[PDB]
RNA sequence: UGGAGAGUUUGAUCCUGGCUCAGGGUGAACGCUGGCGGCGUGCCUAAGACAUGCAAGUCGUGCGGGCCGCGGGGUUUUACUCCGUGGUCAGCGGCGGACGGGUGAGUAACGCGUGGGUGACCUACCCGGAAGAGGGGGACAACCCGGGGAAACUCGGGCUAAUCCCCCAUGUGGACCCGCCCCUUGGGGUGUGUCCAAAGGGCUUUGCCCGCUUCCGGAUGGGCCCGCGUCCCAUCAGCUAGUUGGUGGGGUAAUGGCCCACCAAGGCGACGACGGGUAGCCGGUCUGAGAGGAUGGCCGGCCACAGGGGCACUGAGACACGGGCCCCACUCCUACGGGAGGCAGCAGUUAGGAAUCUUCCGCAAUGGGCGCAAGCCUGACGGAGCGACGCCGCUUGGAGGAAGAAGCCCUUCGGGGUGUAAACUCCUGAACCCGGGACGAAACCCCCGACGAGGGGACUGACGGUACCGGGGUAAUAGCGCCGGCCAACUCCGUGCCAGCAGCCGCGGUAAUACGGAGGGCGCGAGCGUUACCCGGAUUCACUGGGCGUAAAGGGCGUGUAGGCGGCCUGGGGCGUCCCAUGUGAA
């Protein structure tokens, strides 16, 4: 199935990650399907997550996967808040 | 330094008073004055007429000497004020300018540039409160260049802070003997650099 | 957009099937000039229906044979063979190209 | 924001013309030299051969067991026998092993690029919607019993569970023949007939969780077809017999000579067929003023390959690198019968070579497989290690300091040079020492809420005692090339067409700025030179942008085939050409 996951980006000690939409069975950094998002773990400015809930629900409605990390982020941007 | 090495064996070679070794160079004993020559055992002799590369060459060196840059890191600026949108001339000047170890011996925190290099490397210099150690560290407009909290009071800053009492700072920087601070307001106009060189002559010669 | 090509038929020899022939200009990519060029299709007849010098739109579709991948879709300017003549010479020509010559 | 030229044919000249230099680039290697760090990068040759270790498994919430323990029962006691529980092992079964990872050998091809087509198709796991699980039956491992082989392993007999296999039923629905309607290639309806379903597991047990069945849709991935683009040789000119097309079969998820039988005699080529050579293709890279040229190395995408050659099984998917069979070549075992292998996974060894790294740490992060979960696996990966191989930052000090030591070097014998350089005065404080010491990590999980949204909690760091912060603090590596012109930089001695230099032009035949050394000078600087290769200067294959009376170049002349080209006026079409909109042009 079709995922939402991490891609990494960064460099030797300097971790951002892409957060995408992809078939699992590409390699992690390899071409994906589209790009919904971006983490950066250190925090290292103001700007450090960003998502885009309106492609990210479209993704999760058509039943893409997110990895444990990723649906940590998704809901830390308010993708699952319904009230 | 970074050529680290015989100077005012420079200021004879190019002809031109360079100001490499600071305060002497304003004494009746820089060379320039009575030994005004090149180098070298026929540094007095009839000099042949210098051909066009001789001189291209030669303005080159005479920029890149006084700033004390090495050539990689020069030619490295060139090209980016090639690339760069505007006047290419005078985009170099002001990039050269712009060099933190050149921006403090503008400010007459040191008497050289030379020892401005010293100054930086050894983490005696602020840029807007934190140090930096980097020489080649490109002040921005809007950046205020502090002596080192713990530094202020070295014999040196003392007496060097002491002579800048009264003296005049150029038009794009402000300057605060009080405190030891100075702040880079603009990027010089070519007008304000009272270059001895030819900068026209140095695009020409990254050209061949 | 199923590709529609507008070709001279100058085979009929087959059985369900004619032969294609379809120009096109363009301009040379290094020399400018526009250069024709040509290529025969291989085309599906199932009635026998078009005859020798038609002037034929072909249609992509679904394969038939090898070589066979068009269907003749409709018919444009009926007869004239001065196109089969010229390509016909054209294949006459090569005759001569070989080791010898004299009459032959 | 874009274009520089020079040296060399002559006694001199102008032109033609080649050669050479200056510039940029590099997975480099070689020489001399070598201090720190960050980030990249590192078998170009043998797709040669490979020791050793590790590299794809997981699930007890599908099933039944063996082995080793412990505990509770039925009896008055033993014997026998029933139940519970711990460890362990494989077996049956499910999902994964078709991804990830390696390489570019082959391939000039719908292989790749680009834009389309599929009324000619498939898609496990995932999401949405509709509906459903009622009876019954069977076998094979495990285990038990025997045989055979040295071994790898293998044969026979008996027992048994299941989410393993089958039969009947239910028919939402679907499949197939025929018909009818709408569509229009095999798209969507509809009627009769026929055919087709299912599996159980876990509980905080009646109602939840995880599964199972059929169908319809979505999403992702893929098959196939087509237009157009894709190197050199014409001293390769003709090629083809499943060849080209038809009918009907077979085969497949599906179109197709894909394969087969029969029939017709086609198909292809100078717009380069057939043959030979070479090569993975692209995003891109390098160069260039551009147009061009060159290239495909890191990373990303496609393809292909897994010692060489075939092949099919299983399956949603493979004709499968760590699956199966056969043939070939090697190496190993061998009781001579027969067996075991396959680093172009990570390291590592050897061989070839001018030359290419550690048998390192960690699953903390990201990602993948299975699992309800706990978790397990992961040489993917995250790091560390080596090499100046590249890039970038940084140091070997700063300020003062003589009319100006000493040595060395010139000298017109007065002087001049190295040279503020050193010595020396003061100042700072790379190395090094002490102390604090990270970010990367908040989820899975547990509690509250409702296993939702939301809130609370706990756990977790290979890198690493590193980064960085603070306190101390020492004047602490400089090399290499060049100095006749092109090309920045000249003097002495030695040498005598020798020894030697040499990119080109040319130096050396006793006063050599060209050889060798010295002093000095120039250029770069932890690097500088050399070789090799690419583009450039090279309008020196000229499209931009050249030529042919004598420089190289008009065919000995014609005829006229293909082809190229085509006077003036009107009209239609709108292929070329131009315009707008739009889609594509991933990272
Ligand atoms: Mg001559
Ligand atoms: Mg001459
Ligand atoms: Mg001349
Ligand atoms: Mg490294
Ligand atoms: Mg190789
Ligand atoms: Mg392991
Ligand atoms: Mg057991
Ligand atoms: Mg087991
Ligand atoms: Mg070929
Ligand atoms: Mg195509
Ligand atoms: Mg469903
Ligand atoms: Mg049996
Ligand atoms: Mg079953
Ligand atoms: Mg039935
Ligand atoms: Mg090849
Ligand atoms: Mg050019
Ligand atoms: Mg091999
Ligand atoms: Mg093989
Ligand atoms: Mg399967
Ligand atoms: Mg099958
Ligand atoms: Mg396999
Ligand atoms: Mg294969
Ligand atoms: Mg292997
Ligand atoms: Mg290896
Ligand atoms: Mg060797
Ligand atoms: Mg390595
Ligand atoms: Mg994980
Ligand atoms: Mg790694
Ligand atoms: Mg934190
Ligand atoms: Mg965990
Ligand atoms: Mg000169
Ligand atoms: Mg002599
Ligand atoms: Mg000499
Ligand atoms: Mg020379
Ligand atoms: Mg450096
Ligand atoms: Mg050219
Ligand atoms: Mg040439
Ligand atoms: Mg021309
Ligand atoms: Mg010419
Ligand atoms: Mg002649
Ligand atoms: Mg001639
Ligand atoms: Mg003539
Ligand atoms: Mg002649
Ligand atoms: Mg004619
Ligand atoms: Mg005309
Ligand atoms: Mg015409
Ligand atoms: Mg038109
Ligand atoms: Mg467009
Ligand atoms: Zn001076």
């Amino acid at each position: 199935m079709v995922k939402i996951r991490l891609a990494r980006f960064g460099s030797k000690h300097n971790p951002h990650y892409r957060i995408v939409v992809t078939d699992a069975r590409r390699k992690r950094d390899g071409k994906y399907i589209e790009k919904i998002g971006y983490y950066d773990p250190r925090k290292t400015t103001p700007d450090w997550l960003k998502v885009d809930v309106e492609r990210a629900r479209y993704w999760l409605s058509v039943g893409a996967q997110p990895t444990d990390t990723a649906r940590r982020l998704l809901r830390q941007a308010g993708v699952f808040r319904q009230e | 330094g970074r050529y680290i090495g015989p100077v005012c064996r420079l200021c004879r070679r190019e002809g031109v008073k360079l100001y490499l070794k600071g305060e002497r160079c304003y004494s009746p004993k820089c060379a320039m004055e009575r030994r005004p020559y090149p180098p070298g055992q026929h540094g007095q002799k009839r000099a042949r007429r210098p051909s066009d590369y001789a001189v291209r060459l030669r303005e080159k060196q005479k920029l890149r000497r006084i700033y004390g840059i090495s050539e990689r890191q020069f030619r490295n600026l060139f090209e980016e004020a090639s690339k760069k949108k505007g006047v290419t001339g005078s985009v170099f000047l002001g990039l050269l300018e712009s060099r933190l170890d050149n921006v403090v011996y503008r400010l007459g925190f040191a008497v050289s540039r030379r020892q401005a290099r010293q100054l930086v490397r050894h983490g005696h210099i602020t840029v807007n409160g934190r140090r930096v150690d980097l020489p080649s560290y490109r002040v921005r407009p809007g950046d205020e260049i502090a002596v080192a909290e713990k530094s202020r009071n070295l014999e040196l800053i003392r007496q060097n802070l002491e002579a800048m009492k009264g003296r005049k700072v150029g038009p794009w920087l402000s300057l605060d003997v009080e405190g030891m601070k100075g702040k880079f307001l603009r990027l010089p106009d070519r007008e304000d650099l009272a270059l001895p060189v030819n900068e026209q002559l140095v695009i020409e010669f990254y050209s061949r | 957009p199923k590709k529609v090509l507008t070709g001279v038929v100058v085979s009929d020899k087959m059985q369900k099937t004619v032969t294609v022939l379809v120009e096109r200009q363009f301009p040379h990519p290094l020399y400018g000039k526009v250069i024709k060029r040509s290529k025969k299709y291989l085309a599906h007849d199932p009635e026998e229906k078009y005859k020798l010098g038609d002037v034929v739109e072909i249609i992509e579709s679904r394969p038939i044979s090898k070589r066979k991948r068009f269907r003749v879709l409709r018919l444009v300017e009926s007869g004239r063979m001065d196109l089969v003549e010229k390509y016909l010479i054209r294949r006459q020509n090569y005759e001569s190209l070989s080791k010898r010559g004299g009459k032959a």
